[PDB]
């Protein structure tokens, strides 16, 4: 149920493939999806989740660098996939920028994203 | 408005 | 400078290889390193960091399931690598457990780990 | 615009008074609001926000103990108030439980709440 | 055990008084203590913690505005007090800045501070 | 379900 | 004491 | 170096 295209509320598109071994691979891109806005993503997920109705734990990372741009930062999303007619992936994320020692205290932003199968 | 890939940036600033 | 064995304060060992493309692959294990406590990790890092003395942004994920155990959860670490005689990887992490709808509010733990090359 | 009664999506009620000095005082209670479910809250807010359309930064704390129950924990909400016809307070929170040294690593939960003037 | 002067690693001083009712009141200032860098803080703590060796849950807020400056932001610290010859307050914090709708996604920074009774 | 004040608990568990 | 993989658990609880 | 009250700023930037 995880493999496929996902959309968040900001205007980003998450294209992912869930491997049978628990691997997550794909790309993260803008609404348009042009070459310069495409970034590689890799992650892991619980390939054998509980059957008590609980969600499927997962997480992935995107380093904001590709062959055209580099924002010297990386974001990690941690959350869970909830299946159903209105499937969704609920996450909380951490965006860390490369900083000098003096600015390390303010190197990490925290937020939350909800991804759906429909725009 | 958005200048970072995270907020869905398309154009570079 | 990232490839190698890292240790945190909790007694965990992080063995990673930093690819030229920006990929991070490796294993996360207990101090003892027994097979039952070894888990796969995958992540990304900035392969072309700034040269102004800033750290190198990175992140990785570990789904807590292997061929022996499954904790139905996943942790993502977000932070930066700082080189030098006393190199370190400073991170903040998010541990999300698979939960029911009713327990989703308390599904994510947050913390911080500092990894060093010496125990 | 902050003084008054606010509701979140979990069924909790936030009754607050915003002082001219930047103080926030009030009570946090369940949908019902019985005595045993009422807790004291205190916080601070920016009493002179920017006039460029930015939100008003604020934060508050609730220690989960009253004259009837004690959950040995405390939650802090950090966020901003956005005025308008559909005013709201968007927050991210940290819930820390008192723990032994051995369980300190998993003492803090992270989440997010959105409060509105209408149920 | 909480009342008194505390110091973090960045170079900030936390002066607090723990009331019998679970209230925390005080000031947060720079190492120098000049009037322009002094800000009011208010919070709450568990006034009747467990007796099993667990820490004391607490939290406080500081809106970054005083009679001299205003940074249009607020920080909340959530953590626990651990008594002993080496007393400490271990916390994680959230710093939210007042932002426009468009910048709301990056309005909150996350970090961690450890306060001690000695510099 | 909810046994903590945060999730809006009304009665004790 | 540790019963979760992250705190370096070696054995199961 | 520090321009925010939280990192212990003494002066204004």
């Amino acid at each position: 149920g995880i493999t496929g295209t996902w959309y968040n509320q900001l205007g980003s598109t998450f294209i992912v493939t869930a491997g049978a071994d628990g691997a997550l691979t794909g790309t993260y891109e803008s609404a348009v999806g042009n070459a310069e806005s495409r970034y590689v993503l890799t992650g892991r997920y619980d390939s054998a989740p509980a059957t008590d109705g609980s969600g499927t734990a997962l997480g992935w990372t995107v380093a904001w660098k590709n062959n055209y741009r580099n924002a010297h930062s990386a974001t990690t999303w941690s959350g869970q996939y909830v299946g159903g007619a209105e499937a969704r992936i609920n996450t909380q994320w951490l965006l860390t920028s490369g900083t000098t020692e003096a600015n390390a205290w303010k190197s990490t932003l925290v937020g939350h994203d909800t991804f759906t199968k429909v725009k | 408005r958005c200048c970072h890939p995270q907020c869905g940036a398309v154009e570079e600033c």
